[PDB]
RNA sequence: UGGAGAGUUUGAUCCUGGCUCAGGACGAACGCUGGCGGCGUGCUUAACACAUGCAAGUCGAACGGAAAGGUCUCUUCGGAGAUACUCGAGUGGCGAACGGGUGAGUAACACGUGGGUGAUCUGCCCUGCACUUCGGGAUAAGCCUGGGAAACUGGGUCUAAUACCGGAUAGGACCACGGGAUGCAUGUCUUGUGGUGGAAAGCGCUUUAGCGGUGUGGGAUGAGCCCGCGGCCUAUCAGCUUGUUGGUGGGGUGACGGCCUACCAAGGCGACGACGGGUAGCCGGCCUGAGAGGGUGUCCGGCCACACUGGGACUGAGAUACGGCCCAGACUCCUACGGGAGGCAGCAGUGGGGAAUAUUGCACAAUGGGCGCAAGCCUGAUGCAGCGACGCCGCGUGGGGGAUGACGGCCUUCGGGUUGUAAACCUCUUUCACCAUCGACGAAGGUCCGGGUUCUCUCGGAUUGACGGUAGGUGGAGAAGAAGCACCGGCCAACUACGUGCCAGCAGCCGCGGUAAUACGUAGGGUGCGAGCGUUGUCCGGAAUUACUGGGCGUAAAGAGCUCGUAGGUGGUUUGUCGCGUUGUUCGUGAAAUCUCACGGCUUAACUGUGAGCGUGCGGGCGAUACGGGCAGACUAGAGU
């Protein structure tokens, strides 16, 4: 399912601007609800399961799908908060935020969700889609001359490109050079307290 | 019986049955004639008559009656009871 | 008898089947006692591997093929050369290879540059 | 590559030590709620009683025949000829021992793993080899009649066969004597002379259609029997055993064997738990755990055991003989009262028990099986569909802007705050359902018609799919059809108001409520989660609270009142040997599914396919001798005189 609700609301509690940019936030940064002045007590449980409610609304992901991440981010060699956005970064509505198709999280995943991409050829209409190595990912023949992909074009400049995934001109189709490390993620999260969090 | 084939088969069985008891029981008095010869002590009927029971119980072996490891058996039994005499 | 026979064991709407030596008085997923190829009747030709000297084994000491199973040693030239047929080459036909995923990534590279 | 803690003994503290909670899981049930799809899955209790339909037949290329269909001819205007394609009933062949179901019984060689069989069997299949030869008497069916209420049954005539019966010759049947190879004690395999013996079947052809028969050497498959080791509770069960334990002579069996029997001998088992009681199908696996462990045996896969209860056999290569037989017992139904018939723990289904578990579905198209030369027929195996959120996984319920922060709601230190960019309005996109429309892969096959001789093979066509007019593709209209549930004192994320005043009631802990309750009931707000959320039950974790990994005993639970001593456990110094323990390597096995890793296919995922690991172990070969042990010695420090 899909949470479909007031966005600042969940970005007030958590206490960061999860969306891109708010006028909503930063007039009121402090969490929402009728006792919303008061301060917070410092507990351990709170800081881990706020920084795994910040992966969630970021993305979009519910509990029982996110969990399931954890399960094989945990279980691949290497480290456990790397391979966690690793696997979450590939989501194929996140590459199409990431590459600029979009304006927020919401409206990347109707494009993705109402059949608005082929990948190789083969049409997708699934936002959970993991991408891979050298996994093109074009654009559907109807989905041109429509608009709210042509408004796609003329705002190419105002976020950057990362260096894993590269867009190309008047074919929207995006490439992927391999898969993100680590430097190329935007960060408003750390990542070595949803590893503590399902430890517990 | 309620299959059709299995009342063809309860008539069959019970001709066989009959058909092997009648060739066995014959095997039963032809190896005692030669018990009640050899236990006389003779050596002239029963070195006579172990020919016609051993060549008895090869036809019951090859008429599917008896076993071909049973004839085996049993005529091995009455040749070393003629030696023994 | 001892029958080379086909066994089911894929998805619901999709049979992947195997290859295996197994015997007349045996269900179909019971114990094989060699399992030496697999068929997969869904691809576009379709996916045929006989391992073709174990096949040679069975079927020169007495084990009976099924029916659709005497159709694929015919493709594959194992039935032909245990016979001594004339068609002892292989009449099988295998897919065509699809360009792979480094070359179609590349091409797309220099067709927009 | 993987280990988290917290509350509660006291006025307070540190220990000991219980109890309780936060996690995961389920063949679940219950409460509230409910949109869709994929894929799994569903009588855990009464192995309780079962109405109705179906779940095993096939062969005319084994045989006599002609009830049905189709003809040639003939007559009557509805009778003939089996000779004639075809075929009801009947004889014969093979199948019916598989497939499907259930877990009552079994603490056992039942099962797991590894060996043995010089102690065995093995239909149909493959292959080597010899052979297929003389004859004989019947009966089912038919027809005519007798008995019975029925189920069934008697007698007389009459016809076959690859049915049945008797001879001929044919070594792996036997007896005695040898030879040559072998070893592991009985012995085993290969051979020689002599003496006794044992088989069968024919049918069909558009004329090279074609199918078969018997005896034997050897393979393949399936099975039997025996042994090492391994997997529950109980000593408030300590004497069990007389065919019991061993021998000889016979009987028996496919085979060894007290398996059976006669006689002789006096044994066998047991504190390393015999005899007894309780419970239980076992295993791969499943759930948990960092692991070692602990609980379990459900889907799927291997094995066992049973088929209304108890017993017995027959046939056959093969029998717990579910849908066979006979007998006794209990229960249902028929009867003319003499007698007869019946077994859903097959597939659906009904009653009952229960907190609880589904359709009297479609189809042989696919794969598997039975018979047949084959075409085909049979297959409730199976492939799929129906119903239940029962579980897992995936996706929707809108998106981008948008303060006049509108009304309303509740709180207010009456200034405001908050629900809240959330709505309003503007604008954009149609995933799903919805309407219309094209429409499969599963089918390099199954059949008929042409080239190919044959077998085989495309050039090449006709028709053939239960699922299904479905999945999916295309096009249409509009944000249009679609959100809940529990919790908010601490553990434990998340607080105020009013009502109620030890009342009503809450709670897992210990506590809450006695007129300002963040703990009870409502409202606003919050939080977790999401087509689900909570509760109850059960199991593991936390529990280092059974401690091998990994604890203890002066005073917290805990040293026998003290010694002597049997079984057992452990052993100083040193030389040589053996290679059982230990260790290295290599081969065989540790089935498939599952599990971890790597990729591929379903739009992704769950699901699924492939390769490598894992499978801790066990068996055979060949190395090592430091340590433990065995064997043969030595020494004097322990011990004793
Ligand atoms: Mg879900
Ligand atoms: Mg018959
Ligand atoms: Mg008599
Ligand atoms: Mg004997
Ligand atoms: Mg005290
Ligand atoms: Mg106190
Ligand atoms: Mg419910
Ligand atoms: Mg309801
Ligand atoms: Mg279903
Ligand atoms: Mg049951
Ligand atoms: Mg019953
Ligand atoms: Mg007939
Ligand atoms: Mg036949
Ligand atoms: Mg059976
Ligand atoms: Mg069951
Ligand atoms: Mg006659
Ligand atoms: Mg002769
Ligand atoms: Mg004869
Ligand atoms: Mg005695
Ligand atoms: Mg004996
Ligand atoms: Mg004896
Ligand atoms: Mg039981
Ligand atoms: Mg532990
Ligand atoms: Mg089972
Ligand atoms: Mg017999
Ligand atoms: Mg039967
Ligand atoms: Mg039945
Ligand atoms: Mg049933
Ligand atoms: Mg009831
Ligand atoms: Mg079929
Ligand atoms: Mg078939
Ligand atoms: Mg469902
Ligand atoms: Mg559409
Ligand atoms: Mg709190
Ligand atoms: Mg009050
Ligand atoms: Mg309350
Ligand atoms: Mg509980
Ligand atoms: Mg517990
Ligand atoms: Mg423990
Ligand atoms: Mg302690
Ligand atoms: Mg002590
Ligand atoms: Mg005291
Ligand atoms: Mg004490
Ligand atoms: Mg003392
Ligand atoms: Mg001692
Ligand atoms: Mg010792
Ligand atoms: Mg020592
Ligand atoms: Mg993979
Ligand atoms: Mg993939
Ligand atoms: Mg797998
Ligand atoms: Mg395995
Ligand atoms: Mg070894
Ligand atoms: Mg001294």
């Amino acid at each position: 399912a899909r949470y479909t609700g007031p966005v600042t609301r969940k970005s007030r509690r958590l206490r960061t601007d999860l969306v891109g940019g708010d006028q909503a936030f930063e007039k009121r940064p402090y969490p929402p609800g009728q006792h919303g002045r008061a301060r917070i007590k410092e507990s351990e449980y709170l800081l881990q399961l706020q920084e795994k409610q910040k992966a969630r609304f970021t993305y979009g992901v519910m509990e029982k799908q996110f969990r399931r991440y954890y399960e094989e981010a945990v279980r691949q060699p290497g480290k456990t908060g790397e391979e966690l956005l690793k696997i979450l970064e590939s989501r194929l509505d996140n590459v199409i935020y990431r590459a600029g198709l979009a304006r927020t999280r919401r409206m990347a995943r109707q494009l993705v969700s109402h059949g608005h991409f082929n990948v190789n050829g083969v049409h997708v209409n699934v936002p959970s889609y993991r991408v891979s190595q050298y996994d093109i990912v074009d654009v559907r023949d109807k989905s041109l001359n429509t608009v709210p992909f042509q408004i796609a074009r003329e705002t190419a400049g105002e976020r950057p490109i990362p260096s894993w995934l590269q867009v190309v001109g008047e074919r929207q189709r995006v490439l992927i050079h391999q898969l993100p490390e680590r430097a190329q993620i935007d960060v408003p999260l750390t990542e070595q307290l949803i590893v503590e969090y399902y430890s517990k | 019986a309620n299959i059709k084939s299995q009342q063809k088969r309860n008539r069959t069985n019970e001709r066989a049955r009959l058909r092997n008891k009648a060739v066995k029981s014959s095997l039963r008095t032809a190896v005692r004639a030669f018990r009640e010869a050899a236990h006389a002590g003779d050596k002239a009927k029963a070195a006579e008559l172990l020919a016609s029971t051993n060549r008895k119980l090869d036809k019951a072996a090859s008429k599917g009656v008896i076993h071909k490891n049973q004839a085996a058996n049993k005529k091995s039994a009455l040749a070393q009871a003629l030696n023994k005499l | 008898a001892v029958k080379i026979k086909l066994t089911r064991l894929g998805k619901i709407r999709n049979p992947q089947y195997r290859v295996a030596v197994a015997d007349a008085r045996t269900r179909r997923d019971g114990r094989a006692i060699e399992v030496i190829g697999r068929y997969h009747p869904k691809e576009e030709p379709s996916l045929i591997e006989i391992n073709s000297e174990r096949a040679q084994y069975w079927l020169s000491v007495g084990a009976q093929p099924t029916e659709p199973v005497l159709k694929l040693l015919k493709i594959t030239g194992d039935w032909q050369k245990f016979k001594g047929l004339p068609g002892a080459q292989g009449r099988l036909k295998v897919a065509a290879p699809k360009p792979s995923k480094l070359e179609v990534f590349n091409a797309a590279l220099a067709a927009a540059d």
